[PDB]
């Protein structure tokens, strides 16, 4: 087990978890009670829960630990930023021979890719908690105050952004990371409703309704590719007249992707459906993918 | 981190991307940097005169994205990923990973260039890299 707290990087009393080397203060995990006999720590029990088939992420359901494992690589790739060469390799002990005396458990971006590789992942918290070893180590022996310790935080910046960004859509965040012709224009085999979404100053935009949270949407704007929340109340079901009406040029670019990705899922499932003016976009909405927009009834494409 | 943000001022970036694109706009260069303590994206200047005008306005203390048209054929489109001598260097690390996402908001860049001086910045070896 490891000396240093997991939280503070500090030494002193700590418990020890039970699976992993892990240890914490109970300070640190602002514990309440004592705990009675064994011990799982914050990380074991994170990662139990998301990689039990049970409650596991909408994206894990459709991922399998092998395809997840080339994602991951993907992540190591955008992680390996230049200026990032001090934990690229393992620590040699010709550079610092005291090393192991402080470092319970080495950690380095080469690693975690060979461990990706050997499919040792089964969920995006696993992969960011293996990854923060080397922000943990980092601390312990440079100093929390190290220009290096910037970098590594950094790093395990960049790393929780990507596994944010596969666990909003895996298929996404493929698509995007090949970068194939009009990757854009792919649709997802969930697919995401199309809207207007709308930013304050500019004008309503195309766009991917990805998620809900709170009464704001996730949208992934056409053209643009960028992804910003904005209101649920002035979202819309993409139709043929927009909501209101600017920047022309960029727009009709734009509208073009759109209609592409339109027919795209026009070939994969059948049908698109066009929403009357200023139809207001509900949360997991099917209007767009039924069989026929006079009578729900008959349903959606498979 | 969401990382580089385009939603607060996005309709003066692409306004100013979109003056750089069209023939008939004497403009061909745009200027953008982060807004001080964040994440998001702001135009900064934006102007005639290529490459040679545009090099004299970066800064050394900042992080900038220059976006320029450069021509007797259809033009294309040179992105200097711009950090000064005197960014942190663990900024330079966290904005590097913004550079793709910068060239993806600003659609048909051509080739991006990584610049720290001016000296970076011959009109000469960008066009033979074209
Ligand atoms: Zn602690
Ligand atoms: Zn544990
Ligand atoms: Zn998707």
């Amino acid at each position: 087990n490891d000396f240093y707290c997991w939280v503070c990087h500090r030494e002193g009393q700590v418990l020890c978890c039970e699976l992993c080397p892990r240890v914490y203060h109970a300070k640190c995990l602002r514990l309440t009670s004592e705990p009675e006999g064994d011990w799982f720590c914050p990380e074991c029990e994170k990662i139990t829960v998301a990689e039990c088939i049970e409650t596991q992420s909408k994206a894990m359901t459709m991922l399998t630990i092998e395809q997840l494992s080339y994602l991951l690589k993907f992540a190591i790739q955008k992680m390996k930023q230049p200026g990032t060469d001090a934990f690229q390799k393992p620590v040699p002990l010709e550079q610092h021979p005291d090393y192991a005396e402080y470092i319970f458990h080495p950690m380095d971006l080469c690693t975690l890719e060979k461990n990706a590789k050997k499919k040792m992942y089964g969920c995006t918290e696993a992969f960011l908690a293996d990854a923060k070893w080397i922000l943990h180590n980092c601390i312990i022996y440079n100093g929390g105050n190290h220009k290096l310790t910037q970098i590594a935080k950094v790093v395990i910046k960049i790393c929780e952004h990507e596994m944010n960004e596969i666990e909003v859509c895996p298929e996404c965040y493929l698509a995007a990371c090949q970068k194939r012709d009009n990757w854009f224009c792919e649709p997802c085999s969930n697919p995401h409703p199309l809207v207007w979404a709308k930013l304050k100053g500019f004008p309503f935009w195309p766009a991917k309704a990805l998620r809900d949270k709170d009464g704001q949407v996730d949208a992934r704007f056409f053209g643009q590719h960028d992804r910003a929340w904005v209101p649920i109340n002035n979202c819309y079901l993409m139709s043929k007249e927009i909501p209101f009406s600017k920047t022309k040029s960029i727009f009709n670019s734009a509208m073009q992707e759109m209609e592409v990705y339109v027919e795209n899922i026009r070939r994969k499932f059948g049908v698109f459906n066009y929403s009357p003016f200023r139809t207001p976009y509900t949360p997991n909405s099917q209007y767009q993918m039924l069989l026929d927009p006079t009578n729900p009834s008959a349903g959606t494409a498979k | 981190m969401a990382g580089v943000s385009f939603s607060g001022h996005r309709l003066e970036l692409l306004a100013a991307y979109e003056e750089v694109i069209r023939e008939e706009s004497a403009a061909d260069w745009a200027l953008y940097t982060y807004e001080d303590g964040s994440d998001d994206l702001k135009l900064a200047a934006s102007g005639e005169g290529g490459l040679q005008e545009l090099s004299g306005h970066f800064e050394n203390q900042k992080v900038m994205y220059g976006f320029c048209s450069v021509k007797a054929a259809l033009p294309k489109y040179v992105l200097i990923n711009w950090v000064g001598e005197d960014v942190p260097d663990a900024r330079k690390c966290a904005c590097a990973s913004h550079v793709a996402k910068v060239a993806e908001f600003f659609q048909g860049v051509d080739v991006i260039v990584n610049a720290s001086s001016v000296e970076d910045i011959d009109a000469g070896a960008i066009g033979q890299r074209l």
